[PDB]
């Protein structure tokens, strides 16, 4: 009754949201006709938050679906839980921007804005109280940062009190799958300071990582990536959908995890993480949950937070427990590395336990942080930024389409200022 | 005749009274449906069907928590306009439970309030349940506190609030919604009960020997307290403590109505196997430091008033046997101008445990009050933590954008500053 | 014979040195101090005026401490 | 009202506390339940619903000795507060588990005979088992007696404590062990009692029938010991002694209070079957030097003062004749000051044969303590097997390095070489 | 509780140490699943000391398995015990040791220190109090002998108060099995007498000499001879996991039986061994129990103690016992052999007795010694050390290293020492 209103753009975005509402569909009980099937009342009770209702105990989700070259919509409507989604939310285009973000944010961007904008209208004016956006996008794209960044613009100039909850995908450290994101990377942050109040960063390397060091996987696919990243997804609003004895809405991570406006970029962890060969050999707690969402090769970042300092940090619990584990555990990871947190605020941890485990699990967690350590990320980005700027090194496929050659400048001279005030803390 | 109207805000408050009204039930007749197979009087309201609907007005901004009350197995028994639900959440920020958001439900729950005290002919005094570290339990309860000073007139208001544990935290900002809402609940209150949360996890780790209870066997602690505050306005005694005397004995000045509270007997089965528990051994065990409900050393602050609530099978005698050696002991620091110093109240009803329970049956029980100065070292100490965040212009964004002046937070500082300064200085000789 | 195959391992097992045959073993004083377990002075009766005196000597041990 | 609170610290301590407090149900009418389907007061407390707590504190850094207890068929019969338990080990030094870990938990035990004593309407002295060998019974032993001597003061604490044997031993560093924890005994306890153990050994062998004695038949002995002291505050007689009576009556001076323990009519089934545990016939088998509890030479001491308990079948009027067959004699020779030397207890009560052991009940039982002088001539070779290993300054380094200087050996070597001179200033007189 | 982390390091050390495990398991009554398969109730309250818990019913062992060769890794996980050890403990090389102990020290072990002490303190930190550690090594090769050095000088200086009980298999004095034994044996014995409080002696043809001319096996596999070995090593725990008469723990033996800092190069035996023949012409009990343990052709040294003197000795028994038995016959031993026993100490036989015994015999002893025989065993090996290295030998695959060839006169220095200290109670 809290209401989300979901977005995706781009490649990534398209793909991840599809796996996000698979464990979704997957957690409710609802099948790909639609129907509910599912065993406990507790599915239906707040089954309307990512929702729709319709007749025939069918329920549409959410979610508008934009792509400019429709050889992605094709993919997805094809996938498992493909025939759910509305044909008016497969709003898409003719042209494909193709890793340019001036392409989808000036001349083709605004010609496709109007019309996504009248079904995000739409869709948000029929909801009896509305809560926030949640966007699925790709930060080192040409269609996620290019256009999405002109929907989140368009909606806080119009909707200037919803909270903003985006789940971006930074590019990698050592392995680039594009030629010319550090420019779409200074482009998007720059404006994604200003209006966002939630920001989520995560990466493709890291997450193999994840599935290699720790799942043991052997042919990590992009199945199972995205539904790593989906476990985090569904993780954040389960306060929100389900009962439990202390519940967090997304205000209460916004109030509880920025202490100023312009520090507000988060970064996902995941706690029960273990391999198949390893799962018999496990004692599923408390303690080991908290041993593991702390230790930094657990993480959906390419930042360790060593180097770093945490000023605040969530972590929503799911299943049932008793508290004192938990708040005992929060005391023992404040307490044994002082050098960890910041000593210019006393609690930094803040904890909320919901009563229904995610299927397949006793006991599971999700881990939010807000670390000094993602600062190390920004600055790399503007030292390619101004490896490649020196010189116009890519500069011409840029203004060809009506961008001011100086904006490169302010948006170089407004990302650093986010290192500057990352260091002060530090 | 003599009923009282309990006020539950907040999600800890609603969860403490999920626990305190099933006991309410147990102790008298009333099944969970709301059927019984004069003494209910003060609790529960007796319509002509012989169905009971209890005093209470649950209000909480979230809807979360209060509708597992609505479907679970309590659904009969209250009234379905008692339960008020919000739409959106306070989401720990005194101002969005203060002024925009809180503004518009007063009025109702105001109406409710007054509809349930027309069918009042013995009203006495507020019970009210609000927590100190959250968002609507902290601000909501403020605007209900303000209004009821100035609408209800001079009636009794003993508030059994949660305050943070020193070292177990939830939220982030609490310090600040905590050092907010006592500007003006502190006039506008006259006793608090105060509890925190780590010393009920020590007593249900060290008394009892049950390792991992959960937030329901802390309420259970929690409605057994309340039980035995109004244990005398039901059941038939040797000295009867009204609610009026309480604060006649319990507070002095007209600043210092910050009481403690401390249950002894709570032993577990195999304990009660062996050994016998008399007056004296669990008047002991109640001025022990490490019993005490509260985060606190006893032994460091005065007391100043104490009220013992004797329930179940005593007899006068030892009861003053016991307490003139207490007396006699010089390591409990009682203070130079109170010689009387103590109030005893009797009452024949053995109290009761729930099935599935954590306790067990017991003959004797006694409930401890006592204005103490252990905390101001409380508020000092939250003082100082608190002391650390506005130093750097930390987290007031969402309260100067939402209807706050940034004037309050200089104001509200020099105010427990005089608060704290008054309460050291009574206790001097 | 629900257990034969600890048995069957333990005896392959140590074949090569410790031959035997499995028994049960209690702790000593688990097979000493066991459930095995007229008369004059069966206690010295005190009763009433005895009770009585034992009240005084605590009584006036505390007023004499007041 | 006649009361008495046992700390049985370490593990020979728990292990004779588990066969005296067997005693002691089996002598009242208490179910190891705790139920019975005035006499149980000294070692009980009875509840509402009929319930009896033992006082009891049984107390070791290990819980091998006290869950071992707690799977027993005593489970139901303890409060399980007093069944403290530790972490890790004095492991044989009086530095470790007097300083160390001993500290993390004295505080903790402390608090139970507190409670203990609360429940106390009136309560007369100590009842201490332990052992002067190991490592938790010569440390905590002594920590508990200067805690209890700065807390409660002015009582009667008896202290049965388990001597070295001057040739059967199990330790290395049990002189070192032994030697330390005299600076409580003497000083912070008011009265002792020494018994090493091949001295019950021989008397397994040759008063009892029995070969390859175990361990539970000789806490079963000292068990009898302890309960024939502690019979009179339960069951008077026509003369009773009293706890802090008997104390005055055994010491001439403030540091020689090291008495010696016998029970006489040790016998068999076989063995008694043929004679009579009569009073003349057990007086003098009283001062049989290969009966004695200590493996020490009395013939060349000279007794110095005595008490006689009799438990049982007892007529005042051959006491007198006991009591005259033996000053008339010219090998128990005496101490020229005291002509008399003598006090005598009788009680009504024939001793509780426990079904699983060996002693054949008789009817006349006698406990008897005497204080010699030739006690000291067995401490003189302990004081030479402590000279023999510190020449060249063994097995220190494991004491120095727990926050104690080396010297306190020293130190304890003057102490023991000036306690010597007052047995041998004793004895010799104008 | 009283708990113990064992240590496997090198293929003989490995092999040995995949028997002490599975004789364990054997008498804790745990299947090759690792579930519970025990006749009695007194299996598990004491199940802690070496096994940890897990979900479903299973045990899981509570060791680091660590060497430079995969191979050995191998053949512990396909022996019938090996499928119980949890695969995130086994951590090891890659690449060969060469039986160099620089290689194993220097350029190999520095690599792998690391993650073997990340895992140690991952284990450390699972139990509520530690009381020491347990490793198995062997002086004569590099890939047992090289890092396990290393393992110790890192534990010892992290974790400065606790019991580190290493055994060791010695090189022989006669016959050998590597040519480079003598250096690898003082490089190793340099270190452990400075950071080890308890160490022990182990030499194969004594093994051997028992399983001939006692045993009376036909054909001694090195299977039988890890069998001895780990039925001495359950020996000396069994206090901390049954119950009995007269406890001793580690700590115990410890404070009893080595007087000086330096002279604890232990020596033990295991008592009642017999053919099978000749068990019906035997009576069992104590009388023949100390001759047997006392007899030189039961003890795991080549080295008599005729020609030397026992400083002390310890006896830990089990069985059903009647300590009279055992009180006088320690007193009778040391009156007929007074000349063999020192004079400066007036008792020189701690006994400690349970009650439990080992599965298959009621009449079981642990011989533990010290003696000044260990200097007639190691003037054999200080001899050939005096041969090797005047000659200036095989230094430069010590040289190669970093290491000088100045380093190895520190070694002989306090080797001699060492039989310095050893001959002045003689
Ligand atoms: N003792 C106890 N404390 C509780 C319980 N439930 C919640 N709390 C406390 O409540 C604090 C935060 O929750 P609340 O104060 O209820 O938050 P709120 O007032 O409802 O504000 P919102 O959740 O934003 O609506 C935590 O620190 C908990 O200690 C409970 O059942 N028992
Ligand atoms: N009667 C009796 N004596 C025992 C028993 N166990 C040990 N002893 C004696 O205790 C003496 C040494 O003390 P320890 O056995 O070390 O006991 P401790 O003093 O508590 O030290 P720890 O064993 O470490 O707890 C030995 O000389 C034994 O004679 C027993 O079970 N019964
Ligand atoms: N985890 C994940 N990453 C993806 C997926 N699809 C694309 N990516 C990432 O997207 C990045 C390239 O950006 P792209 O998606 O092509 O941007 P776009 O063309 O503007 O939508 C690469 O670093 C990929 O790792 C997916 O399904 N899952
Ligand atoms: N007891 C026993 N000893 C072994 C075994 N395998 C090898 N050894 C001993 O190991 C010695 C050689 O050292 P080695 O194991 O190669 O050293 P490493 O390569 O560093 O582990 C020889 O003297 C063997 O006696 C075995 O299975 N059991
Ligand atoms: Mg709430
Ligand atoms: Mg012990």
């Amino acid at each position: 009754m809290r209401e989300i209103v979901h977005l995706q753009a781009g490649q990534c975005g398209n793909q991840i949201g599809a796996k996000f509402w698979e464990v979704i569909s997957d957690e409710h009980g609802i099948d790909p006709t639609g129907t509910y099937h599912g065993d406990s009342d507790l599915q239906l009770e707040r089954i309307n938050v990512y929702y729709n209702e319709a007749t025939g105990g069918k329920y549409v989700p959410r979610a508008v679906l934009v792509d400019l070259e429709p050889g992605t919509m094709d993919s997805v409507r094809s996938g498992p839980f493909g025939q759910i989604f509305r044909p008016d939310n497969f709003v898409f285009g003719q042209s494909g921007a193709g890793n340019n973000w001036a392409k989808g944010h000036y001349t083709e961007g605004a010609e496709l804005v109007d019309s996504v904008l009248d079904v995000v209208r739409k869709e948000a004016e029929s909801c009896d109280c509305l809560q926030g956006f949640q966007l699925t996008h790709s930060l080192g794209g040409g269609t996620g940062s290019g256009m999405g960044t002109l929907l989140i613009s368009k909606i806080r100039e119009e909707y200037p009190d919803r909270i903003m909850n985006t789940f971006s995908v930074v590019p990698s450290p050592k392995v680039s799958d594009t030629v010319v994101e550090p420019y779409n990377a200074t482009l998007s942050v720059h404006q994604l300071v200003e209006n966002t109040d939630e920001t989520y960063c995560i990466d493709n390397e890291a997450l193999y990582d994840i599935c290699f060091r720790t799942l043991k996987l052997t042919t990590p696919t992009y199945g199972d990536l995205n539904h790593l990243v989906s476990a985090t997804m569904s993780g954040v609003t389960t306060c929100l959908r389900f009962p439990g004895q202390l519940n967090a809405d997304l205000r209460k991570l916004a109030v509880n995890m920025v202490p100023f406006p312009r520090l507000h970029f988060f970064m996902p962890g995941f706690a029960p993480l273990t391999s198949r060969g390893s799962q018999q050999y496990r004692a599923l707690t408390v303690p080991e949950l908290t041993q593991q969402m702390f230790d930094a090769k657990n993480m959906m970042a390419a930042c360790d937070p060593r180097h770093g300092r945490y000023l605040t940090v969530a972590a929503v619990f799911r299943g049932r427990m008793s508290m004192k584990e938990v708040d005992e555990q929060m005391l023992n990871v404040q307490n044994k590395n002082s050098s960890y947190f910041v000593e210019w605020i006393p609690n930094n941890v803040k904890t909320a336990v919901c009563d229904i485990p995610p299927r397949g699990l006793k006991m599971s967690a999700t881990f939010i942080g807000n670390s000094t350590a993602i600062q190390e990320l920004f600055k790399r980005i503007s030292e390619q930024f101004t490896a490649m700027f020196r010189r116009k090194a890519f500069l011409h496929w840029y203004t060809g389409e009506g961008m001011d050659e100086m904006e490169f400048t302010e948006a170089e001279s407004n990302m650093n200022d986010l290192v500057s005030e990352y260091q002060q803390y530090q | 005749m003599r009923e009282c109207i309990s006020i539950h805000v907040g999600q800890a408050g609603v969860q403490i009274g999920n626990a305190c009204w099933e006991l309410y039930c147990l102790e008298h007749g009333i099944q969970p449906d709301g059927q019984m197979p004069d003494s209910f009087n003060t609790f529960f309201s007796e319509t002509g069907a012989g169905k009971h609907v209890p005093r209470a007005v649950f209000v909480d901004l979230e809807p979360t928590v209060v509708d597992e009350v609505r479907t679970g197995t309590y659904r009969q028994l209250f009234h379905p306009e008692q339960l008020i639900t919000g739409k959106e959440d306070a989401a720990n920020n005194y101002a969005r439970g203060h002024y925009t958001i809180g503004k518009e439900i007063v009025d109702l729950v105001l109406d409710r309030i007054r509809k349930l005290a027309d069918l009042c002919t013995g009203l006495q005094g507020f019970l009210i349940f609000h927590s100190f570290g959250g968002g609507t339990g902290s601000g909501f309860a403020s605007l209900l506190m303000e209004r009821l000073s100035v609408d209800y007139g001079k009636k009794s208001k003993l508030e059994f609030a949660i305050y943070p544990a020193p070292q177990v935290s939830t939220a982030v900002v609490e310090p600040y919604n905590s050092i907010l809402t006592t500007h003006t609940t502190l006039e506008h209150s006259d006793c608090a009960f105060m509890v925190d949360n780590e010393a009920i996890y020590d007593i249900c780790r060290r008394n009892l020997d049950i390792e991992r209870p959960t937030y329901t066997n802390l309420n259970r602690l929690i409605g057994q307290i309340v039980s035995s505050i109004t244990a005398s306005l039901r059941f038939d005694g040797a000295l009867n403590v009204d609610l009026t005397e309480f604060q006649t004995n319990l507070v002095p000045y007209p600043r210092i109505h910050f009481p403690l509270a401390t249950y002894a007997p709570v032993i577990s089965a195999e304990k009660a196997y062996h050994e016998q528990l008399s007056v004296a051994e669990i008047t002991n065990a109640c001025f022990e430091p490490a019993n005490q409900m509260v985060k606190c050393d006893p032994r460091h602050g005065k007391y100043m008033a104490c009220c013992m609530l004797y329930r179940g099978d005593v007899v006068p005698k030892d009861v003053n046997a016991a307490i003139a050696t207490i007396k006699t002991k010089r390591t409990i620091q009682f203070v130079d101008w109170c010689p009387t110093g103590f109030k005893v109240g009797i009452n024949y009803q053995p109290p009761t445990v729930v099935p599935g329970g954590d306790l067990a049956k017991v003959q004797r029980a006694v409930c401890m009050l006592s204005n103490t100065t252990a905390i101001a070292e409380a508020w000092a100490r939250l003082d100082h933590k608190l002391d650390l965040m506005y130093a750097k212009r930390a987290f007031v964004h969402w309260y100067v954008g939402e209807g706050m002046e940034e004037g309050e937070f200089s104001e509200a500082r020099e105010d427990l500053a005089a608060l704290e300064k008054d309460y050291e200085e009574v206790g001097v000789d | 014979s629900i257990f034969s195959d600890y048995y069957d391992l333990g005896y392959n097992m140590r074949s090569n040195l410790f031959q035997g045959a499995p028994q049960e073993t209690k702790s000593l004083m688990k097979a000493s101090y066991t459930p095995e377990v007229l008369e004059h002075w069966h206690g010295r009766k005190t009763d009433d005026l005895g009770r009585w005196h034992q009240k005084n000597a605590m009584n006036m041990n505390l007023q004499k401490a007041l």
